[PDB]
């Protein structure tokens, strides 16, 4: 019981942008490919996060 | 648009400037206080002659009158090919006359704001809500993925946030990427959402008097002064218009015609 | 050497003189806009330099391809020689100095003049490709 | 490039033609300037 | 690292607690908003700009003059909304030549000593409730120039009611200080360089601060913005939406351990 | 060297740089100190500056250089600004109600100009080219002006009816007008208590400089409404009290006198 609570503003998408480029710098070329092999999924992608 | 492959070694071509004089039509912009100190009803002539002098041919430059600031920014139409608007600047408006340059001094691309039916939000930097109107009071509620407000309730008005009171212009930049509910007094007002496309070449700002404060861009880190915005000290208005009527080819030569292709509905002075 | 070739050339066989910088690239400045404006504020282009044996190349962006799909602005420059080199060796740098300064370069038609104001940033994803 | 600089065998050719992932990897471990810089490339092409 | 300051770093040309902000703002800032939870509202509004629910705070200051008093930098990065006032223009630069750049500060005991200023970097800044600083120039004898050691009602007055205010004299020259030791303190300071953490953002008005004393420079760095404002709902606004720009001019490597604007060496 | 417009000098990249001449300069050469009234106002000592010269002596100068000038606003010293010191410094209080007039007396006083004598009396004028301006001086220079056509014949005005000429000048102590060029003037002064001047820009006056106290940039020293100029002679500076501000002249000289350049 209490004023509903509020779920709060997550990102506007600009920034994600901006952060997911950065990260795109710190992939490993071998283990990106051998990643790449593996049929992800639903489950194999969605039970990672 | 194509792209346009040019040699280095072109000889340059004669002024244009006598052609672009004789086949465009300019137009100055002055408050009434200037028409009332000049105190002569032939000025206008006075003044198309002395143009003649310097080029332009009788008739093609047009002169406008605005009350003031305030007034010539509800919905300033500029009619001539080369627009000179002369500003005179008071200290209390500093924000009022910027926005005005921000309206005139650049290309906005703009859509009707049905807010009493639908939530709106910024998408970019370029993004602004222009308010026009007689008396444009907007305040504004951000809200969440919920839909619910952020310290504001959307049933309760008064609890919006007060960004605009009594406007007769005003550009309102919120954060990017949030719903915001929007109340603004819209039998005296109109909000448009707009898109700045870039700068408005064929349009030069005057400020007679005070000192650089125009700010035509909302962000923080950037306050420039392109050779639009020009700054001229004063204590008569007929030493303006004749400083405004020797420099004219100056002055058009900071200024670029229009290009633009629009799609409004506004009406012009070209010969 | 050139009466060796003279000789090879009477006798159709095939021919061949080393040419220390060749002279094989006549000599031509100028730039293509792939963006402009009457008012040359906002321009995105490439400017080049093709004399003696030189090329020199500048892609340019007003904006810094800041509007970009990807951030990345790319440009390409195709020289074609006029006759067909073998064995040649070349220097490639990452610099143009010749369009590395300010200048004041007429428009295309020469009606009017526009300014350049360069800040150099490093090539990326250089290729250069030699074509038969 | 590569087939140029580095001469790679029939069956290197064969498997980087068909985008075998084998060659791939095998290239990418050896440090091998030319495909690492392509696989750098594709990757940062990776991009919201 | 010390040991390896005075080492080369060799880089190729060819070669391709988390932060927190503090929102220094006036208090009539918060009187014209009027509303009781804006704090929260800003929170969320920079959440949406990456900034955790934790990081964001807000220091309410009552104006320029009391916050010149011995002021204190908080965070990672420190954005000062400072209103405009033509009356207190030098007031405001003192406040943004105190607050903008890295000072190194030794106690000044003016009853018993001279003191004079070495360099141009060297200052004597004083803060407190009220300062009055009177100077009485020497000579190679230690006798005033046009003021009577002696006599302190002959001393040249250089500040008035001071909360905060940065004294430059004539280098080598020794000078009698008179300062109302009870009510503020002097220092002598010295100007390391800039001040990366903290922008100043000047709330109306126009460009009128001169963060140094020299005379032929009046340098505006990337770190002194200035917005035109009607309401402070729409200068929150600007400042939260354009906070990417704001925190690209600052630089997160000026945060010292203590939150005092300048270091300080006995 | 002097001015060689007229002749060549050629020098090469690789001459070694002399040592420093400040002290030199220092030594033989003299600086005017100008500063309003309120200056001498608010600094009650009646030998400040006998103090001036001593500090200034503690950076070089020789106890016979430093000279400091009085005027009572910047109105009365706009009155035919005299400088006769090799390096003059101008202190101007600034008003926000004023700055076209400090705006004058700067483009005054910061630039070089050849002018000639003016009979509105006896002769029509008109202005040549952007650098000709028509510079009034005096008590009280109340200046209107009648542009004429090719037929001698007034526009928007009567020649003989001088209640019709457009007013450019009020009561005022300088101004500099500006006409459209090429248009003949008919022109009405109060030559009792006015005098006009027909003036060309040569170009900037290198020895003087104007160290704004207080306020922001608003001089305009060109006529031109596109360019406001800031040069390295304009200096603007934030104040409370006088005396720092002579303190501030005082310390940083050299860094004032390097903005400049000595009589020639
Ligand atoms: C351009 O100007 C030159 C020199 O004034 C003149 O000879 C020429 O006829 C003009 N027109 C063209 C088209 O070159
Ligand atoms: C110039 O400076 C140098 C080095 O300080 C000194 O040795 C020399 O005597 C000075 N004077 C001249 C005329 O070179
Ligand atoms: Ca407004
Ligand atoms: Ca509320
Ligand atoms: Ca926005
Ligand atoms: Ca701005
Ligand atoms: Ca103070
Ligand atoms: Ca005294
Ligand atoms: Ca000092
Ligand atoms: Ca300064
Ligand atoms: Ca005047
Ligand atoms: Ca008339
Ligand atoms: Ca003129
Ligand atoms: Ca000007
Ligand atoms: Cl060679
Ligand atoms: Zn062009």
């Amino acid at each position: 019981n209490s004023v509903t609570v509020r779920q709060d503003l997550e990102r506007q998408l600009g920034e994600l942008r901006e952060e997911f480029n950065a990260l795109s710098q710190e992939i490993a070329m071998s283990q990106l490919i051998d990643l790449a092999l593996l049929p992800l999924d639903m489950f194999s992608m969605f039970s990672g996060i | 648009n194509l792209p346009i492959t040019g040699s280095m070694d072109t000889a340059y071509a004669n002024s244009t400037q006598e052609e672009t004089f004789l086949t465009s039509t300019l137009c100055l912009y002055y408050p009434t206080e200037a028409a009332t100190e000049i105190n002569d009803n032939s000025w206008k002539d006075t003044l198309s002659q002395l143009f003649l002098t310097k080029g332009w041919p009788t008739g093609s430059v047009y002169f406008k009158e605005y009350t003031d600031i305030a007034s010539f920014s509800v919905d300033p139409q500029l009619y001539c090919d080369y627009n000179v608007v002369l500003m005179k600047y008071d200290a209390t408006l500093q924000l009022d006359m910027s926005e005005l340059a921000d309206l005139i001094l650049n290309e906005w691309l703009c859509n009707p704001m049905d807010i009493t039916l639908y939530y709106y939000q910024q998408t970019d930097e370029a993004n602004k809500w222009i308010s026009m109107g007689s008396s444009c009071t907007i305040k504004v509620c951000p809200l969440n993925t919920q839909t619910l407000g952020i310290g504001c309730l959307t049933t309760d008005t008064a609890t919006f946030e007060e960004v605009a009171t009594a406007e007769k212009l005003v550009i309102t930049d919120v954060v990017d990427g949030v719903n915001h509910k929007l109340d603004v007094t819209t039998a005296t007002c109109t909000i448009r959402n707009c898109k700045k496309l870039g700068p408005r070449e064929n349009v030069a700002v005057i400020q007679v008097g005070g000192s650089d404060v125009l700010d035509i861009t909302a962000d923080p880190t950037t306050a420039p002064q392109t050779e639009r915005m020009m700054r001229i000290n004063w204590k008569k208005w007929w030493q303006v218009f004749y400083t405004v009527v020797d420099y004219v080819n100056q002055i058009i030569q900071a200024m670029s015609k229009r290009s633009r292709s629009l799609n409004s509905a506004a009406f012009y002075y070209r010969i | 050497e050139y009466i060796e070739n003279w000789n090879l050339q009477n006798r159709r066989q095939r021919t061949g003189f080393t040419f220390h910088k060749p002279n094989i690239f006549p000599y031509s400045a100028s730039f293509t806009l792939n963006r402009s404006q009457p008012a040359h504020d906002n321009l995105m282009g490439t400017m080049w330099l093709n004399a003696g044996s030189e090329i020199q190349v500048a892609g340019f962006d007003y904006s810094c391809a800041i509007n970009a799909p990807a951030n990345i602005q790319q440009f390409e420059h195709i020289v074609q020689l006029r006759r067909v080199l073998t064995t040649a060796t070349i220097t490639l740098l990452p610099d143009a100095e010749r369009f590395s300064f300010p200048r004041v370069i007429n428009s295309a038609d020469g009606a009017t003049t526009w300014y350049f104001n360069p800040v150099i940033l490093r090539p990326n994803n250089v290729e250069v490709e030699f074509l038969l | 490039n590569l087939n140029d600089n580095y001469g790679i065998s029939r069956q290197q050719a064969f498997n980087l033609l068909r985008s075998d992932p084998r060659v791939l990897r095998e290239f990418i471990n050896q440090d091998n300037p030319i495909i690492r810089n392509r696989i750098e490339q594709l990757i940062m092409q990776c991009r919201l």
